[PDB]
RNA sequence: GGCGUCUGGGGGGAACGCGGGGAAGUGAAACAUCUCAGUACCCGUAGGAAGAGAAAACAAAAUGUGAUUCCGUGAGUAGUGG
RNA sequence: UCCGGCUCUACCUGGCUGGAGGGCAGUGAGAAAAUGUUGUGGUUAGCGGAAAUGGCUUGGGAUGGCCUGCCGUAGACGGUGAGAGCCCGGUACGUGAAAACCCGACGUCUGUCUUGAUGGUGUUCCCGAGUAGCAGCGGGCCCGUGGAAUCUGCUGUGAAUCUGCCGGGACCACCCGGUAAGCCUGAAUACUUCCCAGUGACCGAUAGCGGAUUAGUACCGUGAGGGAAUGGUGAAAAGUACCCCGGGAGGGGAGUGAAAGAGUACCUGAAACCGUGCGCUUACAAUCCGUCAGAGCCCUCGACGUGUCGUGGGGUGAUGGCGUGCCU
C-alpha cells in the first residue's frame, strides 16, 4: 500500500487531521489501516471506545525528521532489492 | 492581402507571410459554415443505440389463452407492445449520421473562418512552439501567453514537430491540429490560430496552387 | 470367410462455405401459371476461411483485352411476365 | 566441367547410368520429414513514473469559495467523508521473460540441373471416349418452350486428333477467338462461441439481455417446451450499552450519529386507499352533484376605537335561477 504495519504516519484529512500516529493493522483488500488514537469511535459493549478503519489516502508516511512525504522507491543494484525512500530529503524510510 | 510577422520563441521578429486575398479575405457565410460544422458533428457521432422489438424479445412465440370465455381482452402474445417487457413499436436502431456534403462548400466554409480569424488579426505565425529537440509545456506556455490572452488557442504544426505538439499537448485550452486536416470546427471553436511556419506555407501551397 | 498384428475413424461447436432435398401463411384485392423463394427447415461435409481460378474466354473487324474472386457503375436498363 | 560404370560380346564410332566440383530451389501450389544458432522480434506475469500535510472561511468531513505557489512528453479516467493535475490507483513516457508458444534469419538437411545447350530442313504418329454431338423428358440462365443459343441431370444413340473439334443467342457459308472430355494454386472476400483494449448527443431496476438480486433459477407441463419476481441505511456499524411497559412483537426514556423527518420493515417518499383533531354545514327532503346570485358563521390583511368599513382576500355555505357524464 506503501504503507505498512508498524509504520509511523500523519493523518491528512479527516476529523483527526493533523494527529501523528502508528499503523497497527493495514488492510490491502480496502485501502484502509488502523492507527494509534485516530478515528476512535463510541461502541456499546459499558461504552468502549476504540479506533475505526481509515482510508489510506488520508494518512501520510512521516519521514526521520517528522515531515510528511510521498514515498518512492530505488532499487538496490547491488542485490537487486527495492527499497521505499523518502522524496523530501531522498533518505532511506 | 494581409501581412503576419513571423515571432519566434526568443521574441523577435523574424518575416512576414503574405495570406493571399482568395484564403484569407473572402466574406464569411454564416448559413455555410452551420451547415458545414453541423455535418461534421453528424460525422462525429456513432449511432450505437439499439433496442429489441416485438420479433427480436426472448420468448412469445404462443398465443397466451383463450381468445373468447375469458372475459378479457384478445392478446396474440406476451411480448406485444402494451405489455409489460414487451417489445418497442419505433425505438432507436443503429444508423449512420454523416452527410454528403461537397467540397466547394467545406473548403469555402473553412476559407470563410479562417477570413473571419484574420480579419481581427487572431492569426499568428511562428517558427517554433519552442526550442528543439526536447518538449517543455512551461516554455510552450509562456510563448502562448506572450502571443495571446485568449482562453482557447488551436495550433497548427506538421506532423513532424513532435516536439512542439508533445509541448502544446498538456494546456487546457490549446488543441493542436495538422495543416491537411483543417477545418471549420476546430478554426471556429479557438479565439486564436498559430501557424507554423511551415505549416503556414505547406498550407498555402496546397490551397492557392 | 477366419486368425494375428499396426495405423486411422466415431462425438461437440455461435456465425461464415460448398453440394443436395425443399414448403406454406402471403401478393396477385378471388386463384391454379407466377410470387413468396430456392426463403424457412432438413441432409452430407470442411476450412481458418471456403468455393472459383489459368480460356475448347470475351470482343467485333479496334493491327482490341488477356486466370479467378470481391466492391462501385452499367441499371431498375435491354428484356422477361395469366 | 572432370572421373566412372553400362548400351548382347572385344575392337574405331552415337545414346543410357553413377561419383567429385559448380550452381538452383525448399517445408512453399510448384516433393518431404526433421535438427541447431540467433532477433530488446511478438504474445503469455509486472516495475518505475513530476508537482501542496499551503493560508483564511463554511462545514461532521474540503475534493466548495477567496488568495498563494509547483509539475506538465503527465489537465485520460476512477477512488478518498461534497467539483482534486500536485492524497491514492494511475496517465504521458520508459523499462522486463527463467520457461512455453508464434513469427523471421542464417545453417545442417532435402531434392534438383548439369549425358548438356542453340538456332534450322521435309515427311509418318500423338494431343485426355461411352466423351463431344444428336433425340426424348427436366433444371437454371433477363429468357415462364418460345425461332431458343451457352451450361447441366436421367434414358437411348454415339465421332473424330489439327484441311480435328468447340464458341461468336435458331441455322448455313466466310472470317475471328479458343484448344473440352486430367489435377493443384496464395492475396484481395464472409463471420465471431472465445480472449484483450476501448468507445457511445445508447438504458438506468415496469428500462437495458429472459436474467444488476438463488436465472434459464423458482414454478408450470408426462414430454418437446414455457418461464418469472426481488437493486440504494450510514462516511464509517459507530446496527441503539443501560432502565421501564410487555410472554414476545412493539414502544418510551438513555445513548451513537451532522441528521434516527437515516433503526438492518432503513436515500428521496407522490397518487390511489385508510385514520385522528379543528372550523362551517346537514334529520319536511326528489340533488350528471356543478355554475351564477347569495343570508349566516369562522379566519385573515389595512384604516379609524372600544366595533365598523374596505379598489380587500379566504373556508363552509341555508336559499333562488340554470343545467340530459366522457369516448367511439
Amino acid at each position: 500500500m506503501k504503507v505498512h504495519k508498524g509504520d509511523t504516519v500523519l493523518v491528512i484529512s479527516g476529523k483527526d487531521k493533523g494527529a501523528k500516529g502508528k499503523v497497527l493493522v493495514a488492510y490491502p483488500d480496502r485501502n484502509k489501516v488502523l492507527v494509534e488514537g485516530v478515528n476512535r469511535i463510541k461502541k456499546h459493549t459499558g461504552i468502549v471506545t476504540q479506533e475505526a478503519p481509515i482510508h489510506v489516502s488520508n494518512v501520510m508516511v512521516v519521514d526521520s525528521d517528522g515531515k510528511p512525504t510521498r514515498v518512492g522507491y530505488r532499487i538496490d543494484d547491488e542485490t537487486g532489492k527495492k527499497v521505499r525512500i523518502a522524496k523530501t530529503n531522498g533518505k532511506d524510510i | 492581402t494581409l501581412k503576419v510577422d513571423v515571432k519566434t520563441p526568443a521574441g523577435k521578429t523574424d518575416g512576414s507571410v503574405e495570406l493571399p486575398a482568395e484564403l484569407f479575405d473572402v466574406e464569411p457565410n454564416i448559413a455555410l459554415m452551420h451547415q458545414v460544422v453541423t455535418a461534421q458533428l453528424a460525422a462525429k457521432r456513432q449511432g450505437t443505440h439499439s433496442t429489441k422489438t416485438r420479433g427480436e424479445v426472448s420468448g412469445g412465440g404462443k398465443k397466451p389463452y383463450r381468445q373468447k370465455g375469458t372475459g378479457r381482452a384478445r392478446q396474440g402474445s406476451t411480448r406485444a407492445p402494451q405489455f409489460t417487457g414487451g417489445g418497442t413499436v419505433h425505438g432507436p436502431k443503429p444508423r449512420d449520421y454523416s452527410q454528403r456534403t461537397p467540397k466547394k462548400m467545406i473548403a469555402a466554409a473553412l476559407r470563410g473562418a479562417l477570413s473571419d480569424r484574420a480579419r481581427n488579426d487572431r492569426i499568428h505565425a511562428v517558427t517554433e512552439l519552442v526550442e528543439g529537440q526536447t518538449p517543455s509545456t512551461k516554455s510552450a506556455k509562456t510563448f502562448l501567453g506572450t502571443l495571446t490572452e485568449n482562453k482557447k488557442v488551436l495550433v497548427v504544426i506538421g506532423r513532424t514537430d513532435e516536439v512542439g505538439a508533445k509541448s502544446v499537448r498538456n494546456l487546457p485550452g490549446v488543441h493542436v491540429i495538422s495543416p491537411d486536416q483543417l477545418n471549420t470546427y476546430d478554426v471556429l471553436n479557438a479565439d486564436d490560430v498559430v501557424f507554423s511556419v511551415e505549416a503556414l506555407n505547406a498550407y498555402i501551397s496546397a490551397n492557392s496552387k
